[PDB]
RNA sequence: CGCUUCUCGGCCUUGUAGUAUCUGUUCAUCAGUUUAAUAUCUGAGUCCUCGAGGACA
RNA sequence: AUGAUGUCAUACUUAUCC
């Protein structure tokens, strides 16, 4: 597969066409790289794994040799640095010491994976340098990567930080402290100490609530840097406590203790960005403190905080909003000091369009603002936010809007005044009025404030539906969908208030509208529909049941996947509760159609599809539906069947199963296999759903199982067993052990074979075995098996005998045999040969 | 480092149950102890097969499954067969399928605790050992004697056989009813 | 799981967090990965939960809505007594579908 | 499609050797692989029994040098008249012709 | 030797193998020489030629 | 020369069977076969 | 004893992970490593001529 | 007459996934 004109520098050795003549060949047919960058899916499949398996063969050398220049490639992409990334991830699961000498030469690309803007890539960095740090050794880490920390370039020494954080979180904090320990104090130069100490910093993200137990430790390196001549040493420092203290879930105060005292001075001398990483500090503390002496020093830090809203820095910002949340919220703070000293600069110089149009700063200042009103009150917050709902920017509105969203949300609707509630309503359906993105926040803002009302809301109404239905035109691409939500969520209040015209109103008109013909509005539609049916009852519904239901019926080949979600819900609603309002013939129409609503990307669509399945054949009766089941071609081998299986367990219970199964159990003599297989697994989900009620049918399915677990082919014996399982634990008791025996003979031989589904299948069968029979016949099957120095049974028969082992370990004690002493050592327990 | 097989067997109380596997073992004694239990079962035979004891059934194409009496009574199976030809509904009865299913119910033939599922497991239909003086019906019928087998009258001439020497049938040194004309 | 095989656990100590589910997971067993039989319910680990981890789903990993429970086979089968099951690893499972 | 395998490629000359030859329907009923215009298609390229698959020569190569020249394209109408009568050899030809006179 | 399966799809019985499609079953005729091993069955069978 | 096929059979392999009449075995499950059989028996009864 | 024709009858018109069964393919001598058994690294009279042949002990 | 490996289709599973 094809060269990129650039690539061909990398690729050139394979473009000539010499050919079959040592290690030069190894090189040459390592161009199964270029397969796995560019190709198609599968070769980059096929190639991946044919370079896992040879990866013991061609040594690292030669791979990373070949490979580190591609991930180093200048005109890299997304995707192919990510692949690469793979290849390097599934190489180093197996090459263990080999690694050693190319670690730093990996690290060296990789540590630029760790400061990155997709989230992904970061994750997966930490991980591959996880996997390469446990892979190697300690020492060899730490030899490693020594030089890069007085190295001149400061982004080195950070990436590196992130990289020494990465592997203490591999090899755990008490190894590695010794190597910090003498880091933070070396006299030779300050940039050591700055990335000694940005390291535990990172360390205190990462590894963050774990922590804990070092915490001593840790701030005792740490805290010799506060009162150091170079600044930045001081300033990365005091972050690196905040970052702890973050961590530090309310506890290990004492051991910030000795911290303390510098900190709160400097409080009082610094000017710059150290003054607010104290703040920074000081601010996660204080959570941490006695009420008492947190108090006092917190009555000091109101002071500074007060003063320092004013600065135009925005790390400053920032910090001192945080401190803020963490200072103002404290239990020991009295309210009506806030109310006077604090709110009136706070919502002067904080809520401006400087700070909205930010994203962390948006966040940062809901949630502070949210926790002011947790203390001060609803009203006083709202009240002085409201009039900016129909201010002219988005954004900002957005972030007023979900600030008053969480508050009423928490506080209660209760506090709220008249007037004020007057220009809440008209400012939440001003804003509603002119959304420029489709999102949430309005929608569930809006939701949030009605419920949250309770029937204070009943004067609205009128003003509110009549601009849901004037919306409800204006534009049905944007706005229909919103509109249409706005109904669904409003449902209960426009219900318990009792105005029944707005039902009529609602059913008829939203009636209407199942002819749209965008599907991304009727969703919206069908959704409002269902919010309708909660609240208003079945008999009562204004569109009667005769009228909606067959006019959906057509609707389920819309494709559309919100369409065909709500769709198959509303007929969900409708088909489970009411179900007598239309005549059988529609229903079995309805079931024909929803046969191939089983072809669906999404399972909760599927979800939705076998429960509705379910009531229908609760409103006919088994044995049609599952006939018209078992009609199914099977086609798709990918799952598209096993749906149709489930649908076959459920209808089995919604009537007795004890009607259904003859059925069932006649239809495995059809000579095709993979229906055969599909209706083993119907007995398997089937065994899973009845649970008790199988003390009987067991009998019925043993000698089937017994056709099935003797083996045509390897998925007959793997469903089969599986089947066992859920029998065998759904059984549990009731005295049928004997037949499980006899299944468990024709069981036994299927335990040797490598496929991944029929062992770990086999496994679980052998576990629901265990439970039924009791461990002692487990183990006298396991017995033999244990001594075998053959490099296979000991494997298997160990894997059984841990399995058997860790549960019921108590119980085994009567069945252990008995074995002779040699000389050496006493075999024979004599304890249970004392006889009275 | 490692005691051989004969050592190992004339040890053994039990040296009818030794393998040549186990000698390779941590403990021979514990094992063979182990392996001479009363009911104990054995390993499975794929223990040292290659073919993972589900790729031995390539080209067998028997039966997929066979239907209960309990179930074929019922006339779901031929309306199951009718629907399946119209798509390439019966409503026949509702209190026939309780009664076929709770008073009409076959216990099927289970299996012992140690009879444990063996490779193929189809072609070695043994029962018991039915021998000389028992014999099963249809063999009757091909024989086709009313209600001693007439070959026992030449058992009168030519002599007891070497094969079963402490044999009775009938009539001669044992002094008979249905099928079993010996024991 | 059966849809991804790869997924380690977290297998923590056991703490008083309730563990909770997602919209787009609600219903789905941790263990046994079924929708059918909920008989015990779902607790998370400590650091599992803490400040931007609290209120997360467990299997899914998005905004957890409903409180998450285990199977009544998982639970009958002792599977429920182990450590807590948060997906704390994701490989190859949405790492190619966001760049389509 | 049409990749044109070997069990494919036998059981075609099976259904012309059998059905017979003006019949393009009746052979394609029996490989639900292709239709019946591919299926005349692969029996007039590769499945004739006349079709010389082998033997290039140097007065086959003279032929269709001097006939490339009298006309250019239209490679058709010279697939029977030079012998080849594969419709893709000659161009086969003519490519290596052109590749191996270029250096 | 060719047998029918139950979903669709061709059994060789000689061959002891399954046939993915009709063409499948239709190669395993010139090659899975089966036949050739019928020979021991032929002369257990019949002890003459 | 099957070679390998006689490898894979456990030809060419030392065993001997004293109670069999001291015959030799070419492998070891000629050698069990052998141990229980008709002449291993009749040695065995002649032995006493 | 052999051959040609004629008649009558017995009668055949999509994106990823993993798995197997089909079909082509074939299975220089000691010692230990390894493997269920299999393969393996290392090991082995003089002269002449081009591993082979001849001569001598 | 199994088994061996290897080019090469074909089904199946993972409630796999936009």
């Amino acid at each position: 597969p094809f060269l990129k004109p650039d690539d061909i520098q990398y690729f050139d050795k394979l473009l000539v066409d010499v050919d079959e003549s040592e290690e030069q060949k190894e090189r040459k047919i390592m161009k199964l790289l270029l397969k796995i960058k560019n190709g198609t899916p599968p070769m980059r499949k096929a190639a991946l794994r044919q370079i896992t398996d040879k990866a013991r063969e061609f040594g690292a050398g030669p791979l990373f040799n070949q490979i580190l220049p591609l991930l180093m490639s200048p005109t890299l992409e997304d995707q192919e640095r990510h692949l690469l990334v793979k290849v390097i991830d599934r190489i180093l699961y197996k090459l263990d010491d080999l690694v050693r000498p190319y670690v730093h030469k990996i690290l060296v690309v990789i540590e630029p994976l760790l400061i990155d803007e997709d989230y992904y890539a970061r994750v997966e960095g930490r991980e591959i340098i996880s996997n390469l740090a446990k892979a190697a050794g300690l020492a060899t880490m730490i030899s490693t990567m020594r030089p890069d920390i007085d190295n001149m370039d400061e982004y080195v020494r950070n990436t590196t930080a992130r990289a020494f954080a990465v592997v203490a979180s591999a090899l755990g904090i008490p190894s590695l402290l010794p190597f910090l320990k003498a880091v933070c104090k070396s006299k030779k130069s300050w940039q050591a100490r700055h990335t000694g100490i940005k390291i535990v910093q990172q360390i205190a993200i990462l590894m963050g609530c774990a922590i804990l137990p070092h915490l001593r430790s840790l701030v005792e390196i740490i805290e010799h840097g506060l009162v150091d001549e170079q600044q930045k040493v001081r300033t990365i420092s005091a972050l690196a406590i905040a970052a702890l203290a973050e961590a530090a879930t309310p506890y290990g105060i004492e051991s910030f203790d000795s911290v303390l005292k510098p900190l709160w001075k400097g409080i009082r001398q610094h000017r710059g960005k150290g003054l607010a990483a104290f703040l920074k500090a000081i601010g996660y503390l204080i959570p941490l403190m006695d009420a008492e002496y947190a108090n006092y020093y917190t009555r000091e830090v109101m002071l500074i905080l007060i003063r320092e809203f004013q600065s135009p820095d925005e790390e400053m910002k920032k910090i001192v909003l945080k401190v803020v949340k963490q200072c103002c919220g404290t239990d020991g703070v009295e309210a009506n000091y806030i109310k006077t000293e604090i709110l009136p600069p706070f919502f002067k110089h904080f809520w401006q369009h400087r700070m909205a149009l930010d994203r962390r700063n948006y966040r940062q200042l809901v949630d502070t603002t949210v926790e002011l009103a947790n203390k001060v009150g609803a009203a006083e917050i709202i009240s002085r936010i409201v009039d900016d709902l129909k201010d002219e920017a988005e954004q900002y509105r957005k972030m007023v809007m979900e600030t008053i969203e969480k508050i009423m949300g928490n506080l209660g609707a209760a506090d709220i005044d008249h007037k004020l509630e007057e220009q809440l309503i008209d400012g939440i359906l001003y804003a509603f009025q002119e959304q420029t993105t489709e999102d949430s926040v309005m929608l569930n803002g809006f939701g949030t404030v009605v419920n949250a009302l309770g029937k204070r809301v009943k004067p609205y109404l009128p003003q509110i539906c009549g601009t849901v239905l004037w919306r409800l035109n204006n534009k049905s691409a944007k706005v229909r969908q919103q509109a249409a939500d706005l109904i669904s969520r409003t449902a209960v209040v426009m219900k318990t208030c009792q105005e029944e015209k707005l039902m009529g109103h609602l059913g008829v008109v939203l009636y209407e509208y199942l002819g749209e013909e965008y599907p991304e509005v009727l969703g919206s539609i069908l959704g409002a529909l269902k919010a309708i049916v909660n609240v208003i009852g079945m008999h009562k519904m204004t569109p009667p049941i005769k009228d909606l239901l067959p006019r959906l019926t057509p609707i389920l080949k819309n494709r559309h996947e919100k369409v065909q979600e709500n769709c198959i819900d509303l007929v969900g609603r409708i088909a489970d509760r009411g179900a007598e309002y239309v005549s059988a013939r529609e229903w079995m129409r309805i079931c024909f159609e929803l046969l191939e609503l089983l072809k669906a990307h999404k399972k909760a669509i599927r979800r939705a599809t076998v429960n509705t399945f379910g009531y229908i054949a609760k409103a006919i009766g088994p044995h049609d539906v599952l006939a018209t089941l078992l009609n199914n071609l099977k086609v798709q081998e990918r799952q598209n069947r096993v749906c149709t299986t489930v649908a076959i367990a459920i209808v089995a219970e919604t009537c007795s199963p004890f009607t259904v199964l003859p059925a069932l159990m006649n239809e495995y003599r059809v000579p095709e296999l993979n229906v055969q297989n599909g209706v083993l697994k119907s007995l398997s989900f089937l065994f899973e759903y009845i649970g008790e009620m199988g003390k009987d049918y067991i009998y019925a399915v043993t000698p089937l199982l017994e056709d099935a677990l003797m083996d045509r082919d390897l998925v007959h014996r793997q469903t089969a067993s599986a089947v066992v399982q859920h029998m065998s634990l759904g059984v549990y008791g009731f005295g049928c052990e004997d037949s499980l025996n006899h299944l468990l003979n024709y069981v036994w031989p299927n335990v040797f074979e490598t496929s991944p589904h029929v062992i770990q299948a086999v496994m679980g069968a052998l576990e629901g075995l265990r439970v039924a029979i009791g461990p002692c016949r487990m183990l006298q099957y396991c017995l033999q098996g244990l001594f075998h120095p053959a490099r296979k049974v000991r494997d298997v028969y160990w894997k059984i005998y841990n399995s058997i082992y860790i549960g019921s370990q108590d119980a085994l004690i009567a069945h252990y045999p008995r074995i002779y002493n040699d000389d050496k050592n006493t075999y024979i327990r004599y304890e249970l040969d004392y006889i009275l | 480092n490692r005691f051989t097989v004969a050592e190992l067997k004339q040890l053994v109380a039990r040296p009818d149950v030794v393998e040549m596997h186990d000698v390779t073992a941590q403990d021979p004694k514990l094992l063979v102890h182990l392996k001479a239990t009363r009911n104990s079962v054995p390993v499975p035979r794929h223990w040292c097969f290659k073919r993972k004891y589900l790729q031995g059934k390539r080209g067998i194409e028997k039966p997929p499954f066979e239907l209960p009496d309990f179930i074929k009574r019922t006339g779901i199976q031929e309306m199951r067969e009718a629907l399946q030809e119209k798509e390439e509904k019966i409503d026949i009865d509702y209190q026939k399928l309780h009664d076929a299913f709770f008073k009409w119910q076959t216990k099927p033939k289970l299996t012992i605790h140690g009879d444990l599922y063996y490779e193929g497991k189809e072609f070695e239909t043994r029962l018991k050992e039915k021998k000389p003086g028992d014999l099963s019906d249809e063999l009757r019928i091909s024989l086709g004697m009313p209600v001693p087998p007439p070959w026992l009258i030449a058992m009168q001439r030519y002599g007891p056989p070497p094969s079963y020497p402490n044999l009775k049938i009938p009539g001669l040194n044992s002094p008979l009813y249905g099928d079993v004309f010996g024991t | 799981a059966k849809h991804h095989p790869d997924l380690i656990f977290c297998r923590k100590q056991a703490g008083v967090a309730i563990g909770r589910l997602c919209e787009k997971c609600d219903g789905k067993c941790v263990i046994c990965d079924s929708y059918v039989r909920p008989c015990t319910l779902v607790r998370i680990c400590d650091e599992c939960n803490y400040g931007s981890y609290q209120g997360r789903c467990v299997i899914c990993g998005g905004p957890g809505v409903s409180d998450a429970y285990y199977c009544k086979e998982c639970t009958i089968q002792e599977k429920d007594r182990d450590g807590c099951p948060k997906i704390v690893n994701l490989g190859s499972s949405k790492t190619d579908l966001f760049y389509e | 499609g049409g990749v044109w395998r070997n069990t494919e490629d036998e059981i075609l000359k099976a259904a012309v050797m059998k059905y017979g030859k003006n019949q393009w329907s009746r052979i394609a009923s029996l490989l639900h692989r292709k239709s019946a215009k591919q299926c005349k298609a692969r029996w007039y390229e590769w499945l004739d029994p006349s079709i010389k698959k082998t033997e290039w020569s140097r007065e086959e190569e003279e032929k269709l040098l001097h006939l490339a020249k009298l006309m250019p394209t239209q490679w058709r109408t010279i697939a029977p008249i030079i012998g080849r009568t594969a419709a893709q050899c000659l161009e086969h030809y003519e490519f290596l012709l052109d590749k191996a006179a270029q250096r | 030797y060719f047998m029918k399966n139950h979903l669709g799809s061709y059994e060789c019985k000689l061959c002891l193998t399954l046939h993915n499609n009709e063409g499948s079953y239709l190669a395993h005729t010139q090659g899975k020489k089966h036949q050739t091993n019928l020979a021991r069955r032929a002369a257990k069978e019949a002890k003459e030629a | 020369i099957p070679y390998w096929l006689y490898k894979l059979h456990g030809l060419n392999i030392n065993y001997n069977c004293e109670i069999c009449g001291n015959y030799t075995y070419r492998g070891p499950k000629a050698f069990q076969r052998h141990f229980a059989e008709w002449r291993h028996a009749h040695g065995m009864r002649c032995l006493g």
